[PDB]
C-alpha cells in the first residue's frame, strides 16, 4: 500500500496524498471569507494567539504578494509561506518580463498548476494550504480566485475556506439569492468589511473582538491590511445598528 | 590591455661544491628604475636541506616556491615522513612549472 | 540518471545478479569451441522449435570482431549485440593507434573487463552472455580459445562448450579430446566439434552451424550439405 | 528497528539509529587516551594486531606542526577526516599566514560529519577521533564524535574499556593539569591511565603508540624503543 | 500505516509524523530560552556537566549571526550548527546586494524557508533542533522561535528543550508583571532564574549557564556574550532565588 | 534534494496489465461526460459545466480550449492534468511546428504530439500517467474536418462520434442510433444537446453547459483586415444565449 | 530493500562483511616475508581439465619491485591492478623514485570504501601486495575491501587460510632463507589443497632487490616440489 | 602535401602521388606514400596541411574498415565518398579544421564501373573522368581534356598519366621527387613499381 | 529516501529470466493478431485492428500498419503509443543513414538499431521496456525481400512468414502447414487473410477490422512500391480470396 504515501493512482483512481493535503489546511483550525464589493475586495480571516508570550503582530496568514494582489491561507504556516515567497517571486518576475501587474486569476492558475505538478511528480509533495487570492483587477475588476492542493482553480463572487466552511457559504449562498447580484452593492470598502464581519458572526454564531479578527482589502491599485485599531472602528460600526 | 608580467629584476647564483653547495642571489627588488626594497629575500630554506630561488617575476616566483614547500610537506603526510632527495623535488618543480605551459612563470628557477 | 546498486553481495556472499546472470546463459543455445593442432571450430546449436525461419538474414550465431579473430555466446541474444559492437570498436581502435590488430588473448580480456564493470557499475544489470572468442593472433599460427561469462573471469581452454546441455558436451569433450595429440587437421576437428553437438542437439540438420577459423585471416563458415556429410558419416560408424 | 534503514529517518522517540550503529564501531575499536596540561598535550594510544604475524595498526594521524589526533573505529574514515583537516590547516597556512586554532578545526569537523547524518545515500563516519594541538590559546584536547559533537576537554578515552581511563582521569584532573614544563611527567600520567582499561594484555614496545604537542614542541610520534622508557 | 518511515508523507490526519519524531529529538535536549526586553533581546542555555573533565567556558552553544543577530537551540547541536551556517550566508548574500545588515522578520523567514524545504523531500531529514535566535534592526528588537516544521512566530518570551513547560511558566509571569517592559540588565537577571529554575527537569547532573544579549543601549545594537561580573551577578541573583 | 525518482512508476503486472494507466482510465470513468460529433460542414464538442459550488463563476473555469485557431479540444477526468496539457499543447503547436513552417500544425499531427507528452508520463522516471481522455476536435486544408479521442496511455483513435467519461457507454449507443455521413453542423449540435441530456442530471441550459464548433472560417473573430488569404479562426465557442436558442428547438 | 553503505547494529557494513564471506570461497593464496626476500604462491584451481592453466594470472606484476596475489572474485581485481601499476608509474614520473610499498598499498586501498548510491559494491577480492623499497626493506600486505591493511611477516587468504595461517605462526621465524619460503609455501599450499598439488594447478613468484618481481617456471615450482617431498620423506 | 593526380579509364582508376615529404627548408623524405586503402576496392590519396592529412585519412580508413566488418559488406565508392565529404563539411565549421584534400579511386563490384571523387577540405565533392588538387590541374588538365578518352586502356591511361607527370616535372618550380602510382580495379588495388 | 518505492526494471529472476520483459510479452498476447509474409515477388502485411466500433473513422485510422520510408513498413502489436515513439526513431535513423551515405539504409542495419534501443531499457536506465513487438517488411539490393521481427527483449530474428500479437501459437502452425518457398505475393495475400479468418477470437473477419499492406516490385521496372490498402480495397480483396 505505498500508493498511499506518494501522489501515484489507487485502484479507484484516487490520489490519497493529495485527499490528506486537503485535511492539513483545516489543521490551524481558522476560518477565512473573502467577498467583492463594487470599487474592492474585501477578506476576513479568524486570528487566534493562543499563547500569552507569543508577539500577535507577527501571527498572520493574509499575505500583501504584490501592490494590486492579496493572499489569505487556510493551511500550515510553513506551507503557507513557501506559497506566500512563490507568488511574490512569479509576480515580480511576471511584470519585469510581460511589463504590467500580474493579473490576480493569471498568479492563481500559475499557484495552481505548480500546484498540479505536485501531485503528478512523486518526489514533491503538495502543500497543505488551500490560497485565496483577492484584488481588483484592471480589465475583471473586482476578482476572487482560489487554489488547493489538487491544483484546481476557479473565480468566485464569494468564497469562505476553513473547518466551518459549508456553515458561511450557505449564508453567503441565501444572501446572494435574496440580492440576485454577484457582489455587494456597497460604495466605500469599510462597509463591505462590515458586511463580510457581520456574516461570519451570523454564520459561526460567534462574537469578535478587535484582536479575533484579521482584514484584508484590495482596492484599486493597492491592497492593504487593516489595524487592530481599524477592525475596533468596524465592529463599533456593527453594534450600533 | 593589461599585462599579467612584469620584471623584478634581481640575480641569483647557484654552485655544487663536492661535499657543499650554495645558492645565492641579491636582495634588491625593482620596477623599471624604481627601488621598491633594498632587503627581499630572494632565496628560500624550504626544508629537507633544499634551498630554493625563483627569479624574475616576484609574484610568480613567491607562489611558485609556495606550492613547492607545500609540495614538500604533503610528500612526508603521504609517504610516512621520507625525505625528499634533490632529484625528486627537481622532477617535481618540473610538473609544477609545466603544469602552467601555456600560462608560464616568469621566472628561472633554482634548487 | 539511474544509480541504483543492482549487483551487490548477499550474507553468503554471493551476487545473485551474476548468478542469474549465468542462468540465462544455461537456458542459451548450446554453443562448443574445439581447437586443432592448426585450426579452431566454433560449433552453435540452432533450436528447430523456430521454422519458417529465413536462415539468409537471421543474426548467425558466430560473429566476426576482425578479419582474424570470431566471437560465439550463448544466454541473451539482444545482450551479445552490445559486447560484439564494443569488440569491433576495440579491434579497429587498437589498429589505429598500435598499428596492430589485437590478440585473441587482448579482444577476450576487453569483452571479459566490459563484463566486469557491469557486475559492479550502478543503474545497470550484468551481460546475461557466456562467449567464446577464438583466432590467431597475427603472424603467428598457433590456435587461440578463450571462455568469458558475465562475472567477468576468462581462461584460455582446449576445448570448451557453453549454454543449455553443456554439461553433457563438456563430459564427451573431456573424454574425447587428448592434449598431448589435438585434432592434427581440419576435418578431424570440425567431426570432434559435430559429435559433441550430436549429443545434445536432437536432428543433424539445420540445427548445427559449424564456422572453421585457420591462420593469416583464413575464416569460412560450413553450408548444410558440407555439416550433413559430417553427421552421415559418424552415424555410419556409430552402427557398429 | 524500522528506521534504522537508512540516516534519513528518525525513530518515533527522536533517534538516529545508523548514527548509534556508527558510535558502536568506535566502542568495538581500539582504547587512546587524551590529556593536556597548560604547556603540553598527549596522546596514548593502545595498538591493536590481527595476530602475532601482523603488524599494529597505527593509530595516531599527524595534521599539521602544531595539530595531531588519535582514532578509535573504522580507520578508513579517520584517513578520509585527517586528510580534510590537514587540507584546512594547511589553507588557513597558505591564505592567511595562520596557524588553523584547534576549537575551529573542532568546528569544520562538525560540520563534516553533520553533512552525512542529514542526506539520503551516504552514511555516517564509523570513528570516533581525539585532537590535540597548541595554538594561540595554548594547550587544546577535543573528542570527536561522528555524530557531529566535538567537546574541548582536559582528558578523555574512547573505544574499548575506555571508561577506566576515564575515571582515572577525573580523579587525577587536579594533578596532570599542573604539569607544566615537564612533557614526560605528562606522558607518565597519560601511559597510567590508558592502564586502566587494560585487560589480559599489558603495554609493550610495539604495542604502545605516544604523541606529544607543546609550547616548543612540534606534534611528534612515538613508536618501537622510543616508547620503551615509558613502559 | 507505514506514513511515519518516509519525510513528506501526509498521514490520513494529514500529518507529517517525522517532523513530528524531530520535535522529540529537541524536547530530550538541554532547556533554551530567550527573553524579549526594553531595546533588544536576551538568550540563555542550560549546559550539562557530563564530566569534570569539560574545560568551563569553552564549549559556547549560542552562536552569533553577522553581528547584530544571536541564535540558540535545544536538540540535535550538529543540525543546529548547520542551520546557523546557512543563516550566516543569508544574511552575508543580503547585505552584499542591499548594503544594510539583514533584518530580524527577513532574517525569521530565511531559516524558516530553509527549515521548510526539509519537510518537502523524502530525500532528507527534518532538523532536529527548535531555534530561538533576534537582534536589534531599524525597527528595534525582536525575538523569534523557529521548530522543525518551519513554523516559526515572534515572541515576547520563547523556551524550549526538556525544561520548556517550567520556563514557559516564569516567561508567562515577567509577560503579566511587566507590561510596560523589561530593562536588558533585568532581563540579564531573569535569564539566569528561568535556567536555574528549569534544571529541576535535569536535576541528575549539574550544570554551566551561558547568556548573551543584544541591546541598542548596553551593546550598541550588536551581539556580545555577558562575561565575568555581569555573569556572576546574574549567577548569584538566580541562586538567591532557588533558596 | 533532486529528483531521485529516476526509475519508471508504470510497470507491466504478471497479467501483462500497466496498473497506473488502466487507474488513470478509472479516473477518466468517474469524471464528467464529454462527447463530439463530426458533420459534413463542421464538428461539435459539448460537455457539462458541473459547478463544485453555485458562489463559483463557473464562466473561469474553460472546460472547451482553444489549441490553434482551427483546432479545439474537451475532456473527462481530472481539470488539472487537462490544464498544463492545454498549455502544453499549446506550446508545441508553435515550438515544433509554427515556427518550423509558417503555420498551425494539422489536427492529426498535433494529436500526435499530446499524445507523446502523455505516453512520456507513462514510461519516463518518478511521474503518474495524466488522468484524462481528451476529445480533439480540428480543421486543416488537406485532411478536411477530424475529431480524435486521446486516452492517458498516449494511444490516440480518429472518431466519427464518441463520448468519454460518466455516462459514455449509454451516450455512445445513443449517438450510434443518430449518426449518418449527410448531418450538417446544426444537425450535429441538436443530437449533441439531445445526448447530453441524459448523462446532466440537475440545470441543463447555456450556463451549466460549454459547447464549441469547428466550422466555417470567421473573419469577425479575425481583429485585422487587409490580408485576403487570412479569414480568421474555424474553431468558435457558442454563446449562452446560443445555446439556449437551440434548447427551444430540441 | 537497504542502503549499500548501511552499519550493522554490531557497527560493522553489511556489504564490507559479505564481500568478505565471498573471499572465503576464494582459491588459497600465502605470502612469506624474509630478509632476502618475499615469496608469493597461489592455488590455480582449473575448474575442468580442458582448461589451460597457464592463463590463470592469480599473481600479478605492479611494478619491478612490488608483486601481487589475490583471492576471491579474481575479476574485481583487475581495476585494482590497472590503478596499482597507475599509481607506482605516475609517482615515478613525478619524483624520479620508485615508490614506497606501503604508499602503493594505501592508494589500492583508497578505493575500498568508494561505493554506494562511485561503483555499486565493493570488491569481492583480497590481495597480497609483496614488495621492496630502500626504506623498510622486504615488505607484505594485506588489502582488504574494508579499505584497512595490514603488514604480515607472512599471510594467507581464501579457503584454506585460517589452516594455514596456523601453520605459518609455527613455521616462520626472522632468520628464513628465501629457499626455506619457497617450500614453506609449498608445503601449507599442498596442505589446504582439495586436488594433488603440482607445477600447473600452484604457481610460486618471488621480489628481490637485485633481479626485482619474477614468476616462477612451472620447470623451476616442479624441482622444488620435488625439492619438498624429499626432505618431507627424510625424516 | 602537393601534387596528386587521378584518372578514371575504362575498367580501372589510376592515382599518381607525389613521394617527397619537405619541412620548409629540407626535404625530409622522397618515398613517401600519400595514399591509405579504406576497403579492398577503395584507395583515397590525399594532400594538405601536414599531421591533419594522415591523422584523416587513417580515422577514415578507421571508420570504413568498421562499417565492412559490422554488416560483413563492402559499401560502395559513392557510399564512401559521401561518408567523406560529410566529415570534411562537418570539419570546416569546427574548432579547427581538417585542411585535408583527398581524391577517391574506387571499383563499384555491383555496377562493374571504376569511380573517381574529388574532394577539397571544404567537403566540396565532384565525380570526374580525371581530377587534381592544389597547382598540380592547371599544368595537367590541358593535356587530360586533350588526350582523354573513356574508352581508354590502363595501360593508356599510364602513358596519359607520365605525359602529364613530365610537363609538372618541367614546368613546377618545387622537385616532388616523382610519384607513387597505384591501379584500383575488379581484382584491387596494387601499386605501379617501377613508374 | 527513493529506493523504497523502486520496482527495479532491470533484474533477472533467480531462473535469469527479465521479468520486465516476460510481462511485455504476456501485454503484446493480447493485442491484435499482425502477420508478415515474404514471397519471391514481393512482401504482404495483414493486421487485426481490436474490437473496433461502427463510429470509428477507419479511412483515417491506423492503429497497425506505418511507413519507415519507401522501401520499409511495419506490423505493430501491443501499446500504439510505445511504438509511434520507436517509429519515429527508426524513421529518423533512415535518414540520418541517406543524409550520410546518399543511400538508402538496408533492412537489416534499421531493425538492429531499433532492436538496440529496446535492448537498453532492459539493461540500464531504471525505466519499463516497451509493450510492442515489430514486423518489418522491407526491400534492399543486397538481400532483395526480408521479413524481421523484434520483441520488448531487443532480440530480432529473420523469417519467411511469422505472427505476433495474439494467438501466435495457432497461426504460426497455420503458416507452417500452408507456406511454400517458391509462393507468390497474390497467393501470400490469400494465407495471411485465411490465417487471421482461423485465429481471430471475432465472429466473423470483415474490411473495417483489417488494416493490409504489400511490398511489391511490382512497381514500373527496377523499383519497389508500397501499397498501405485503402478500406474498400480491403473489402475487394476479402470478397476475391472469398471469406466475404
Ligand atoms: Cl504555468
Ligand atoms: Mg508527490
Amino acid at each position: 500500500g505505498y500508493d498511499r504515501h506518494i501522489t501515484i493512482f489507487s485502484p479507484e483512481g484516487r490520489l490519497y496524498q493529495v485527499e490528506y493535503a486537503f485535511k492539513a489546511t483545516n489543521q490551524t483550525n481558522i476560518n477565512s471569507l473573502a467577498v467583492r464589493g463594487k470599487d474592492c475586495t474585501v477578506v476576513i480571516s479568524q486570528k487566534k494567539v493562543p499563547d500569552k508570550l507569543l508577539d500577535p503582530t507577527t501571527v498572520s496568514y493574509i499575505f500583501c504578494i504584490s501592490r494590486t494582489i492579496g493572499m489569505v491561507v487556510n493551511g500550515p504556516i510553513p506551507d503557507a509561506r513557501n506559497a506566500a515567497l512563490r507568488a511574490k517571486a512569479e509576480a515580480a518576475e511576471f511584470r519585469y518580463k510581460y511589463g504590467y501587474d500580474m493579473p490576480c486569476d493569471v498568479l492563481a492558475k500559475r499557484m495552481a498548476n505548480l500546484s498540479q505538478i505536485y501531485t503528478q511528480r512523486a518526489y514533491m509533495r503538495p502543500l497543505g494550504v488551500i490560497l485565496t487570492f483577492v484584488s481588483v483587477d484592471e480589465e475583471l475588476g473586482p476578482s476572487i480566485y482560489k487554489t488547493d492542493p489538487a491544483g484546481y482553480y476557479v473565480g468566485y463572487k464569494a468564497t469562505a475556506t476553513g473547518p466551518k466552511q459549508q456553515e458561511i457559504t450557505t449564508n453567503l449562498e441565501n444572501h446572494f439569492k435574496k440580492s440576485k447580484i454577484d457582489h455587494i452593492n456597497e460604495e466605500s470598502w469599510e462597509k463591505v468589511v462590515e458586511f463580510a464581519i457581520t456574516h461570519m458572526i451570523d454564520a459561526l454564531g460567534t462574537e469578535f473582538s478587535k484582536n479575533d479578527l484579521e482584514v484584508g482589502v484590495a482596492t484599486k491599485d493597492k491592497f492593504f491590511t487593516l489595524s487592530a485599531e481599524n477592525i475596533e472602528e468596524r465592529l463599533v460600526a456593527i453594534a450600533e445598528q | 590591455q593589461f599585462n599579467p608580467y612584469g620584471d623584478n629584476g634581481g640575480t641569483i647564483l647557484g654552485i655544487a661544491g663536492e661535499d657543499f653547495a650554495v645558492l645565492a642571489g641579491d636582495t634588491r627588488n625593482i620596477t623599471d628604475y624604481s627601488i621598491n626594497s633594498r632587503y627581499e629575500p630572494k632565496v628560500f630554506d624550504c626544508g629537507d636541506n633544499i634551498v630554493m630561488s625563483a627569479n624574475g617575476f616576484a609574484a610568480d616566483g613567491d607562489a611558485l616556491v609556495k606550492r613547492f614547500k607545500n609540495s614538500v610537506k604533503w610528500y612526508h603526510f603521504d609517504h610516512n615522513d621520507k625525505k625528499l632527495s634533490i632529484n625528486s623535488a627537481a622532477r617535481n618543480i618540473q610538473h609544477l612549472l609545466y603544469g602552467k605551459r601555456f600560462f608560464p612563470y616568469y621566472v628561472h628557477t633554482i634548487i | 540518471g539511474y544509480d541504483r546498486a543492482l549487483s551487490i553481495f548477499s550474507p553468503d556472499g554471493h551476487i545473485f545478479q551474476v548468478e542469474y546472470a549465468l542462468e540465462a546463459v544455461k537456458r542459451g543455445t548450446c554453443a562448443v569451441g574445439v581447437k586443432g593442432k592448426n585450426c579452431v571450430v566454433l560449433g552453435c546449436e540452432r533450436r528447430s522449435t523456430l521454422k519458417l525461419q529465413d536462415t539468409r538474414i537471421t543474426p548467425s550465431k558466430v560473429s566476426k570482431i576482425d578479419s582474424h579473430v570470431v566471437l560465439s555466446f550463448s544466454g541473451l541474444n539482444a545482450d551479445s549485440r552490445i559486447l560484439i559492437e564494443k569488440a569491433r570498436v576495440e579491434a579497429q581502435s587498437h589498429r589505429l593507434t598500435l598499428e596492430d590488430p589485437v590478440t585473441v588473448e587482448y579482444l577476450t580480456r576487453y569483452v571479459a573487463g566490459v563484463q566486469q564493470r557491469y557486475t559492479q557499475s550502478g543503474g545497470v544489470r550484468p551481460f546475461g552472455v557466456s562467449t567464446l572468442i577464438a583466432g590467431f593472433d597475427p603472424r603467428d599460427d598457433e590456435p587461440k580459445l578463450y571462455q568469458t561469462e558475465p562475472s567477468g573471469i576468462y581462461s584460455s581452454w582446449s576445448a570448451q562448450t557453453i549454454g543449455r546441455n553443456s554439461k553433457t558436451v563438456r563430459e564427451f569433450l573431456e573424454k574425447n579430446y587428448d592434449r598431448k595429440e589435438p585434432p592434427a587437421t581440419v576435418e578431424e576437428c570440425v567431426k570432434l566439434t559435430v559429435r559433441s553437438l550430436l549429443e545434445v542437439v536432437q536432428t543433424g540438420a539445420k540445427n548445427i552451424e559449424i564456422t572453421v577459423v585457420k591462420p593469416d585471416s583464413d575464416i569460412v563458415a560450413l553450408s548444410s550439405e558440407e555439416i550433413n556429410q559430417y553427421v552421415t558419416q559418424i552415424e555410419q560408424e556409430k552402427q557398429e | 528497528n524500522n528506521y534504522d534503514g537508512d540516516t534519513v529517518t528518525f525513530s518515533p522517540t527522536g533517534r538516529l539509529f545508523q548514527v548509534e550503529y556508527a558510535l558502536e564501531a568506535i566502542k568495538q575499536g581500539s582504547v587512546t587516551v587524551g590529556l593536556r596540561s597548560n604547556t603540553h598535550a598527549v596522546l596514548v594510544a593502545l595498538k591493536r594486531n590481527a595476530d602475532e604475524l601482523s603488524s599494529y595498526q597505527k593509530k595516531i594521524i599527524k595534521c599539521d606542526e602544531h595539530m595531531g589526533l588519535s582514532l578509535a573505529g573504522l580507520a578508513p574514515d579517520a584517513r578520509v577526516l585527517s586528510n580534510y583537516l590537514r587540507q584546512q590547516c594547511n589553507y588557513s597556512s597558505l591564505v592567511f599566514n595562520r596557524k588553523l586554532a584547534v576549537e575551529r578545526a573542532g568546528h569544520l569537523l562538525c560540520d563534516k560529519a553533520q553533512k552525512n547524518t542529514q542526506s539520503y545515500g551516504g552514511r555516517p563516519y564509523g570513528v570516533g577521533l581525539l585532537i590535540i594541538g597548541y595554538d594561540k590559546s595554548g594547550a587544546h584536547l577535543l573528542e570527536f564524535q561522528p555524530s557531529g559533537n566535538v567537546t574541548e576537554l582536559y582528558g578523555t578515552a574512547i573505544g574499548a574499556r575506555s571508561q577506566g581511563a576515564k575515571t582515572y582521569l577525573e580523579r587525577t584532573l587536579d594533578t596532570f593539569i599542573k604539569i607544566d614544563g615537564n612533557p614526560d611527567e605528562l606522558i607518565k600520567a597519560g601511559v597510567e591511565a590508558i592502564s586502566q582499561s587494560l585487560r589480559d594484555e599489558s603495554l609493550t614496545v610495539d604495542n604502545l603508540s605516544i604523541a606529544i604537542v607543546g609550547k616548543d614542541t612540534p606534534f611528534t610520534i612515538y613508536d618501537g624503543e622510543a616508547v620503551a622508557k615509558y613502559i | 500505516t507505514g506514513y511515519d518511515l518516509s519525510n513528506s508523507v501526509f498521514s490520513p490526519d494529514g500529518r507529517n509524523f517525522q517532523v513530528e519524531y524531530a520535535v522529540k529529538a529537541v524536547e530530550n535536549g538541554t532547556t533554551s530560552i530567550g527573553i524579549k526586553c526594553n531595546d533588544g533581546v536576551v538568550f540563555a542555555v542550560e549546559k550539562l556537566i557530563t564530566s569534570k573533565l569539560l574545560v568551563p567556558q569553552k564549549n559556547v552553544k549560542i552562536q552569533v549571526v553577522d553581528r547584530h543577530i544571536g541564535c540558540v537551540y535545544s536538540g540535535l547541536i550538529p543540525d543546529g550548527r548547520h542551520l546557523v551556517n546557512r543563516g550566516r550566508e543569508e544574511a552575508a548574500s543580503f547585505k552584499k546586494l542591499y548594503k544594510t545588515p539583514i533584518p530580524i522578520p527577513a532574517f525569521a523567514d530565511r531559516l524558516g524557508q530553509y527549515v521548510q524545504a526539509h519537510t518537502l523531500y523524502n530525500s532528507v531529514r527534518p532538523f532536529g533542533v527548535s531555534t530561538i535566535f533576534g537582534g536589534v534592526d531599524k525597527n528595534g528588537a525582536h525575538l523569534y522561535m523557529l521548530e522543525p516544521s518551519g513554523s516559526y512566530w515572534g515572541y515576547k518570551g520563547a523556551a524550549t528543550g526538556k525544561g520548556r513547560q517550567s520556563a514557559k511558566a516564569e516567561l508567562e509571569k515577567l509577560v503579566d508583571h511587566h507590561p510596560e517592559g523589561l530593562s536588558a540588565r533585568e532581563a540579564v537577571k531573569q535569564a539566569a532564574k528561568i535556567i536555574y529554575l528549569a534544571h529541576e527537569d535535569n536535576k541528575e547532573k549539574d550544570f554551566e549557564l551561558e547568556i548573551s544579549w543584544c541591546s541598542l543601549s548596553e551593546t550598541n545594537g550588536l551581539h556580545k556574550f555577558v562575561k565575568g561580573d555581569l555573569l556572576q551577578e546574574a549567577i548569584d541573583f538566580a541562586q538567591k532565588e532557588i533558596n | 534534494m533532486t529528483d531521485r525518482y529516476s526509475f519508471s512508476l508504470t510497470t507491466f503486472s504478471p497479467s501483462g496489465k500497466l496498473g497506473q494507466i488502466d487507474y488513470a482510465l478509472t479516473a477518466v470513468k468517474q469524471g464528467v461526460t464529454s462527447l463530439g460529433i463530426k458533420a459534413t460542414n463542421g464538428v461539435v464538442i459539448a460537455t457539462e459545466k458541473k459547478s463544485s459550488s453555485p458562489l463559483a463563476m463557473s464562466e473561469t473555469l474553460s472546460k472547451v480550449s482553444l489549441l490553434t485557431p482551427d483546432i479545439g479540444a474537451v475532456y473527462s477526468g481530472m481539470g488539472p492534468d487537462y490544464r498544463v496539457l492545454v498549455d502544453k499543447s499549446r506550446k508545441v503547436a508553435h515550438t515544433s511546428y509554427k515556427r518550423i513552417y509558417g503555420e498551425y500544425p494539422p489536427t492529426k499531427l498535433l494529436v500526435s504530439e499530446v499524445a507523446k507528452i502523455m505516453q512520456e508520463a507513462t514510461q519516463s522516471g518518478g511521474v503518474r500517467p495524466f488522468g484524462v481522455s481528451l476529445l480533439i476536435a480540428g480543421h486543416d486544408e488537406f485532411n478536411g474536418f477530424s475529431l480524435y479521442q486521446v486516452d492517458p496511455s498516449g494511444s490516440y483513435f480518429p472518431w466519427k462520434a464518441t463520448a468519454i467519461g460518466k455516462g459514455s457507454v449509454a451516450a455512445k449507443t445513443f449517438l450510434e442510433k443518430r449518426w449518418n455521413d449527410e448531418l450538417e453542423l446544426e444537425d450535429a449540435i441538436h443530437i449533441a444537446l439531445l445526448t447530453l441530456k441524459e448523462s446532466v442530471e440537475g440545470e441543463f441550459n447555456g450556463d451549466t453547459i460549454e459547447l464549441a464548433i469547428i466550422g466555417d472560417e470567421n473573419p469577425d473573430l479575425l481583429g485585422y483586415t487587409g490580408i485576403p488569404t487570412d479569414k480568421g479562426p474555424r474553431f468558435r465557442k457558442l454563446t449562452s444565449q446560443e445555446i439556449n436558442d437551440r434548447l427551444e428547438a430540441l | 530493500d537497504r542502503g549499500v553503505s548501511t552499519f550493522s547494529p554490531e557497527g560493522r557494513l553489511f556489504q564490507v562483511e559479505y564481500s568478505l564471506e565471498a573471499i572465503k570461497l576464494g582459491s588459497t593464496a600465502i605470502g612469506i616475508a624474509t630478509k632476502e626476500g618475499v615469496v608469493l604462491g597461489v592455488e590455480k584451481r582449473a575448474t575442468s581439465p580442458l582448461l589451460e592453466s597457464d592463463s590463470i594470472e592469480k599473481i600479478v606484476e605492479i611494478d619491478r619491485h612490488i608483486g601481487c596475489a589475490m583471492s576471491g572474485l579474481t575479476a574485481d581485481a583487475r581495476s585494482m591492478i590497472e590503478h596499482a601499476r597507475t599509481a607506482a608509474v605516475t609517482h615515478n614520473l613525478y619524483y624520479d623514485e620508485d615508490i614506497n610499498v606501503e604508499s602503493l598499498t594505501q592508494s589500492v586501498c583508497d578505493l575500498a570504501l568508494r561505493f554506494g548510491e562511485l561503483m555499486s559494491r565493493p570488491f569481492g577480492v583480497a590481495l597480497l601486495i609483496a614488495g621492496h623499497d630502500a626504506d623498510d626493506g622486504y615488505q607484505l600486505f594485506h588489502a582488504e575491501p574494508s579499505g584497512t591493511f595490514y603488514r604480515y611477516n607472512a599471510k594467507a587468504i581464501g579457503s584454506g587460510s585460517e589452516g594455514a595461517q596456523a601453520e605459518l605462526l609455527n613455521e616462520w621465524h626472522s632468520s628464513l632463507t628465501l629457499k626455506e619460503a619457497e617450500l614453506l609455501v609449498l608445503k601449507i599450499l599442498k596442505q589446504v589443497m582439495e586436488e594433488k598439488l603440482d607445477e600447473n594447478n600452484a604457481q610460486l613468484s618471488c621480489i628481490t632487490k637485485q633481479d626485482g618481481f619474477k614468476i616462477y617456471d612451472n620447470e623451476k615450482t616442479a624441482e622444488l616440489i620435488k625439492e619438498l617431498k624429499e626432505k618431507e620423506a627424510a625424516e | 602535401m602537393d601534387i596528386i593526380l587521378g584518372i578514371r579509364v575504362q575498367d580501372s582508376v589510376i592515382l599518381a602521388s607525389s613521394k617527397a615529404v619537405t619541412r620548409g627548408i629540407s626535404v625530409l623524405k622522397d618515398s613517401d606514400d600519400k595514399t591509405r586503402q579504406l576497403s579492398p576496392h577503395t584507395l583515397m590519396s590525399f594532400a594538405g596541411e601536414a599531421g591533419d592529412t594522415v591523422q584523416f585519412a587513417e580515422y577514415i580508413q578507421a571508420n570504413i574498415q568498421l562499417y565492412s566488418i559490422r554488416e560483413d559488406y563492402e559499401l560502395s565508392p559513392q557510399a564512401v565518398s559521401s561518408f567523406v565529404r560529410q566529415e570534411l563539411a562537418k570539419s570546416i565549421r569546427s574548432r579547427r579544421p581538417y585542411q585535408v584534400n583527398v581524391l577517391i579511386g574506387g571499383y563499384d563490384k555491383k555496377k562493374n564501373k571504376p569511380e573517381l571523387y574529388q574532394i577539397d577540405y571544404l567537403g566540396t565533392k565532384v565525380e570526374l573522368p580525371y581530377g587534381a588538387h592544389g597547382y598540380s590541374g592547371f599544368y595537367t588538365f590541358s593535356l587530360l581534356d586533350h588526350h582523354y578518352r573513356p574508352d581508354m586502356t590502363t595501360e593508356e591511361g599510364l602513358d596519359l598519366l607520365k605525359l602529364c607527370v613530365q610537363e609538372l616535372e618541367k614546368r613546377m618550380p618545387m622537385d616532388f621527387k616523382g610519384v607513387i602510382v597505384k591501379i584500383v580495379d575488379k581484382d584491387g588495388i596494387r601499386q605501379v613499381d617501377d613508374f | 529516501g527513493s529506493r523504497r518505492y523502486d520496482s527495479r526494471t532491470t533484474i533477472f529472476s533467480p531462473e535469469g529470466r527479465l521479468y520486465q520483459v516476460e510481462y511485455a510479452l504476456e501485454s503484446i498476447s493480447h493485442a491484435g493478431t499482425a502477420i508478415g509474409i515474404m514471397a519471391s515477388d514481393g512482401i504482404v502485411l495483414a493486421a487485426e485492428r481490436k474490437v473496433t466500433s461502427t463510429l470509428l473513422e477507419q479511412d483515417t485510422s491506423t492503429e497497425k500498419l506505418y511507413k519507415l520510408n519507401d522501401k520499409i513498413a511495419v506490423a505493430v502489436a501491443g501499446l500504439t503509443a510505445d511504438a509511434e515513439i520507436l517509429i519515429n526513431t527508426a524513421r529518423i535513423h533512415a535518414q540520418n543513414y541517406l543524409k550520410t551515405y546518399n543511400e538508402d539504409i538496408p533492412v537489416e542495419i534499421l531493425v538492429r538499431r531499433l532492436s538496440d534501443i529496446k535492448q537498453g531499457y532492459t539493461q540500464h536506465g531504471g525505466l519499463r521496456p516497451f509493450g510492442v513487438s515489430f514486423i518489418y517488411a522491407g526491400y534492399d539490393d543486397r538481400y532483395g525481400y526480408q521479413l524481421y521481427t523484434s520483441n520488448p527483449s531487443g532480440n530480432y530474428t529473420g523469417w519467411k512468414a511469422i505472427s505476433v500479437g495474439a494467438n501466435t501459437s495457432a497461426a504460426q502452425t497455420l503458416l507452417q502447414m500452408d507456406y511454400k518457398d517458391d509462393m507468390k505475393v497474390d497467393d501470400a495475400i490469400e494465407l495471411a487473410l485465411k490465417t487471421l479468418s482461423k485465429t481471430t477470437d471475432s465472429s466473423a473477419l470483415t474490411y473495417d477490422r483489417l488494416e493490409f499492406a504489400t511490398i511489391r516490385k511490382g512497381a514500373n521496372d527496377g523499383e519497389v512500391y508500397q501499397k498501405i490498402f485503402k478500406p474498400q480495397e480491403i473489402k475487394d480483396i476479402l470478397v476475391k480470396t472469398g471469406i466475404t
